[PDB]
């Protein structure tokens, strides 16, 4: 326990949203990660 | 949405809601439009 503790002693650096291009949401601001494939991530945030 | 008064009658004519930024870039095209449409070689409202 005590170790997961430590491993999680994090700042969490505000993130990034873009407007949604799709009509799978209402043009939404989706958190936006640096690198590409980040629409698994997309799916997992909004299964809706 | 602007508080300025404007008459639209095309509401039905299609169109989402951009983020500021969103509109702002389609602004930006519609300005360089502008400057080709009377020629002008110098920039305009960039402070704007």
């Amino acid at each position: 326990l005590l170790e997961f503790v430590l491993d999680n002693l994090y700042l969490n650096r505000h993130t990034g949203f873009s407007q949604d291009h799709t009509p799978f949401t209402e043009g939404a601001n989706l958190r936006s990660l640096p690198g590409p494939d980040a629409e698994k991530w997309y799916s997992i945030m909004y299964p809706t | 949405e602007t508080q300025y008064p404007v008459d639209r009658y095309l509401d039905w004519i299609p169109s989402l809601r951009a983020s500021a930024a969103t509109a702002a870039t389609f602004a930006e095209w519609v300005n360089t439009s502008m400057k080709t449409a009377f020629d002008l070689s110098d920039m305009l409202l960039e402070p704007l």
